[PDB]
């Protein structure tokens, strides 16, 4: 027994519920496709879903405000947050080369009549920074000392493997100019 | 008029779309429009009829809105909607008939019935919805003062005329030269005849002209021009110009020579076709001028030569004709064509309810008289009644 | 005014169901031994061993 | 109604933004872009229910009236079930409205 | 039938409105309708054909839904939609052909194909959508026992009939009085002839009448009436009434006199026009009575007086004719007209698949016989097949 | 083409639906589409014209989006929309004219104007709305190479040709026998005549045949077949075959005997009708073969025996005939017809702006020549220009 208006509200609620049937097929499709096809991960549906199982599917419509167009501050914050999350989820490297042995060989080869900042902490930090910056599309600037031609040698590989649009243009041109004018044109 | 069209359009859409089992997402917007119409019409009182035999009717609106919370409509919803739809359709029907049956010599384009005058008010402007039919969109364009156009298939642009003109004549009608014509609906049949077959004419060629002016300019017209007037190719006994006596016409058909068809606008040749039959296009014209010659055959086999002697006794009369049919056209003003039923609807309503003859239209909505004397007031009233007829036909069948 | 006939309705729904949220607790995922983990080209990611 | 409050609540509930810092031109751009998006179907349907029934809800209310006709003339009190005699006007017909 | 129409309408909307690049707000509701159609049809098996040479085809429905999370739909969306649209269009095609190639003496309105019988189930009712077409509108109306109206451009209402009546005749066939007529489609063409030119008739006037009864009541019809019958104005050699001999007809045309064209409804005169030609309106009628007179010309020039002697030998035979064309009309029942192609589609399908002649329709869907004997069962079956043919044409050419 | 059609459709909907007082829910989707169009078209520059007398025009787009924050539209909203709509409509008009007045020998289906080529880019695909119209639907189907179909009322498929063949003849033209036909638009009138009236023919029967091959395949065509050729049943003086003399034709009409109408595809009889007149159906054909006979009446009254002697002085010449009208048909290719106005629109634009004769279409868009030599390139260009003309007609009337 309801007023017509109350009945309208309740009827709308009853007729437009957000719950939908859930099955192993829906769960499997919810798993990202690339992960499903990757042979490194074995996925099994070891659970039985009764017929009376429901779920509310997320609303994953792509952004309607286009915060990447003319929202510099908001986009900077968004990219920073995604970068933090990606850093959290990137794995940690294991059994790196012995830092002391590598430092000793580098010092012997370079014969510095440079080796500062080389260690496992820095290696892991760089791994995470690269992967997370690529995931979040955070622009990453390059910090280096032009006198450290070893750092420039490493930056050669950096630029080879990391797309050039991931670096702020000034930093990219600085690194490339240092490389050319201290190694390549000189050689 | 826009409000009336919106009412009829809403009711037609409700009839078409509110059906059992249909998703409410299919008719959400329609039901919003229907509720808006009900809200706007509630609490208002209307009167229709009172002219001729059309009964005086009173309309009151105290309806309840329609539900908006089902996922799929059910039978209950359809019946609840239909009960209101019937009353609204009846109201629209009677308002349309009341508007059709009326006319005004001054400001014929404005509403004439009191119901439509009331709907002209600002309070009812909330009922507008859509204006997508040909006649309503032309109405709106005309009010906005832009170019309008109605596309007609076989437009009745020629007032019915059937007559002849004799350039050479005698009391005995034994030796005649002239033309005969029928201009009817969307066709012109003209036939120039000479009894002597141009025996004594200069260069044995007789020239014939026929000018048909139109009451309105036709644009982008497709026309069929054919070289024979089949209506004037058999023996006939016609009555003299003054009706005193009767004369005989025993035609023998020759090919029309030097056929020229000119379509003129403001007295200047816009299109011109020479010795070309079949489908032609007249882009913009208000007069059709047809010129054609009877040329005596320079060479005749004996059977042909025996027909045309050089003395008075003439038993066969050389005739050359043209037939011109306007298949399609576009006109700024409303007309009657072979495809639409608006003239039929208006005339049928007036005849059914025995409307006394008014100060504008001819008796019985005689299209021949109307298009003969197509005046500004007549055009305005005719467009108004045709628009109302289209609005009514959206609902009544 | 209160009208019983116009106020009495019949509301229909489901008898019972369970609504889940995680949607991935039903997926049991293991990882191949890291040494023999292949890249997109079906060769070991680290093949300098 | 300041849509800047709505935009601030939006950014706040996004949970990653320090709303006090967002520049002003960007806040107004966000308002402009939000004003252009079509409403979601469930929310719009609920709003349609409320907008179609709000007149009736207000009329049903007991602590307010819809207006007062003055009319400066002797008008017989109407007789109603809810109360013997009342100055109930059921429509403002025939009176200029302010 | 409504479910079949809705399947076709939603498929047409999908094939028109699902085009790459279009905003999703343009197809939100259409995609809701399409997904509901897919959900309802899924898990169903239909069988079509098996009559005549129509192939026996099986239809299993298992399709995924169309996506909803997209702003502007792209090539992937269009491809995935069109793959399903093709199958659904083919299924609708075959269902419609199966329906068209069948007839039933009893319950000709009820679905005949087992596929349409299945679709009549209440489970499929959720796909109803909007019944906006003229034929589906009329289908619903006649289901509810409401007024139906079909607008036709020159409807095919007169069964073909080319004949002549001889009110006066003898074996020599040299002194004949009577009428000739051709009724066909929308044109009546009648011509009363008298070999004696009413020399010995009272007041020198011969009366001719022509009654054409329609099988159905036409409403709001525009009619073009002309005063000559060009078909019976040239010399003819006609075989006698019993085929024993042949007689010669050498006409000379006079204007019809005291023309009266009256349109009657159940014997009552609803409309009447006296000596008026051009465009006229018949508001509601089912019989046409054309009365005209051959009046011997009171005054004649010698070239005419020679034609009509007092004695027997009548070389020239006086003839007065009328031509009547129903340009446009409205009918409660279904008919064949010039513009529509429903008769053509039904006949084409039956001929293509060599459907044996059933009990209801005449062989080869002969329209002359179908309209000469337009029984209620024939009307029911014809309306069903025409409605399904329009549904089919909504998707297929 | 699809994008241009979408622009025209969006503007037509804007003019129809954006009216004062209308509920915003009646327009919301259209407003989203319109703002999408404004966003896409902003910042682009277009140039139209420069061919013939068509003025050069430059178009720049910088418009604000229409609002979305009202309940009912007011005068402000309509006024703001109208200026944008007017500019866009003028732009669409000029683009359509510029595309219509152009043609190409190679790739005639491809866009020819700079504006349409620009619109064919990928940045403009965001405006597609809905391709509901028949011509755009067939355009998309032909691009996908699905089967297209256009329905025509009285299609213009027979190039105008009036001619005659003489199987028997002599210098004096006293004892001719043969056929005499007019093919024009949608009508074939063929008369077979014999001056001797089959006195010496085998079995007193003279056979007549007439073959009309169509340029394109017609489908599901409704035909009207009648047993006389009214056009060829009155006395005529006709130029001889080589034009060096004239002969006399004085017909007397008999019923055609053993009439057989065949509609043939690839030389195979698809439909055959024997001695059946009136409405008939041809489901699929590309040639029409009319066979008939003149049978000397076995029995004659004196008035006929006099007409038909044994010797050479034949004064009356026996004639049989047939008339065949294509009331409505379907064709995969585009054609001119009575009802539509696309050919008239194209020809009108070309004549108005004095477009020089190009390498594809005949001068003045002469339909006779075009259909006579309807090459694949002409079909492509004609479909392109007709589709553009339809797009234009959606806005211009
Ligand atoms: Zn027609």
């Amino acid at each position: 027994i309801l007023h017509p208006i109350d009945y309208a509200f309740n009827e709308y609620f009853l007729q437009h519920q957000l719950v939908e049937p859930l099955n192993n097929d829906i769960i499997f499709n919810y798993i990202p496709e690339r992960i499903r096809n990757d042979v490194n991960y074995i996925l099994n549906m070891d659970r039985n879903l009764p017929s009376t199982a429901r779920y509310i599917r997320p609303n994953l419509l792509q952004d309607r405000l286009n915060l990447h167009d003319n929202f510099e501050s908001l986009w900077d914050t968004i990219t920073t947050s995604n970068y933090i999350l990606a850093r959290s989820v990137v794995p940690d490297l294991k059994e790196l080369v012995s830092t002391e042995a590598q430092i000793q060989k580098m010092s012997q080869d370079l014969q510095l009549e440079f080796l500062t900042g080389i260690n496992s902490q820095a290696a892991n930090d760089c791994f995470k920074t690269l992967i997370a910056a690529m995931l979040s599309q955070r622009t990453m600037s390059l910090d280096f000392v032009t006198t450290n031609y070893m750092s420039l040698i490493s930056g050669m590989w950096l630029l080879t493997v990391v797309p050039n649009d991931m670096f702020i243009r000034e930093s990219l041109v600085a690194c490339q100019l240092a490389i050319v004018n201290t190694i390549i044109y000189v050689a | 008029m826009d409000v009336l069209y919106s009412l009829s359009k809403t009711l037609k859409d409700a009839r078409d779309k509110i059906v059992e089992g249909t998703l409410y997402s299919n008719v959400s917007d329609l039901i919003q429009q229907f509720n808006q119409m009900i809200i706007t019409m509630n609490g208002n009182e209307f009167q229709t009829g009172g002219i001729g035999n059309l009964p005086i009717r009173n309309w009151n609106f105290n309806f309840g809105l329609l539900g908006t919370t089902l996922l799929n409509l059910d039978a209950n919803y359809v019946e609840t909607a239909r009960n209101t739809i019937d009353y609204f359709v009846d109201f629209v029907d009677n308002v349309c008939m009341d508007e059709m049956v009326r006319e005004s010599q001054r400001n014929g384009i404005a509403p004439q019935s009191d119901s439509l005058r009331k709907l002209s008010a600002i309070k009812f402007k909330r009922i507008n919805f859509d204006n997508s039919s040909e006649y309503i969109e032309n109405w709106n364009l005309q009010n906005r003062r832009q170019r309008t156009g109605f596309t007609f298939h076989k437009p009745n642009i020629f007032p019915y005329s059937a007559s002849f003109t004799l350039n050479r004549s005698q009391p005995a009608h034994d030796n005649l030269m002239g033309t005969m014509w029928l201009n009817a609906g969307s066709e012109i049949q003209v036939a120039g005849f000479d009894y002597s077959c141009a025996i004594n004419a200069p260069a044995n060629i007789q020239q014939f002209e026929h000018i048909v002016p139109l009451r309105r300019v036709l644009t982008t017209a497709t026309i069929t021009l054919l070289p024979d007037a089949e209506r004037f190719s058999f023996p006939r006994v016609i009555n003299s110009a003054d009706g005193a006596t009767t004369w005989f016409f025993n035609p023998v058909i020759l090919r029309p020579n030097n056929v020229e068809v000119e379509f003129l606008l403001n007295g200047q040749i816009i299109n011109t076709y020479q010795a070309r039959f079949g489908t032609i296009v007249a882009r913009n014209f208000d007069t059709i001028r047809l010129s054609f010659q009877l040329m005596r055959p320079p060479n005749m086999t004996p059977a042909v030569a025996v027909l045309f002697p050089n003395a008075q006794p003439f038993e066969h009369h050389a005739t050359v004709g043209l037939t011109l049919r306007i298949e399609s056209a576009v006109c700024e003003s409303v007309l009657a064509d072979a495809s639409e039923t608006l003239l039929a609807n208006v005339t049928s309503v007036r005849q059914e309810y025995a409307i006394p003859v008014g100060p504008v239209f001819p008796p019985g909505m005689n299209w021949t008289d109307l298009i003969t004397n197509y005046s500004p007031s007549r055009e305005d009233n005719l467009q108004r009644v045709f628009t109302v007829a289209s609005i009514r036909s959206m609902l009544i069948k | 005014q209160f009208d019983f006939r116009n106020s009495m309705h019949m509301l229909t729904s489901n008898l019972t169901f369970t609504v889940y949220s995680d949607l991935l607790a039903f997926v049991s995922a293991d990882t191949v031994e890291p040494i023999n983990a292949v890249a997109f080209d079906n060769m070991r990611i680290m093949n300098e061993l | 109604k300041k849509m800047k409050a709505i935009v601030e609540d939006f950014l706040k509930r996004l949970h990653i933004f320090d709303v006090a810092v967002a520049p002003d031109d960007q806040m107004y751009r966000l308002r402009d872009r939000l004003r252009l998006l079509p409403v979601e179907v469930r929310r719009l349907d609920i709003f349609n229910l409320i907008l179609m029934a709000m007149d009736q809800i207000e009329r049903a209310s007991d602590k307010i009236a819809q207006g007062v006709i003055i009319a400066y003339r002797d008008m017989q009190l109407e007789r109603d079930e809810m109360y013997g005699y009342v100055n109930i006007a059921r429509n403002l017909d025939g009176f200029q409205q302010i």
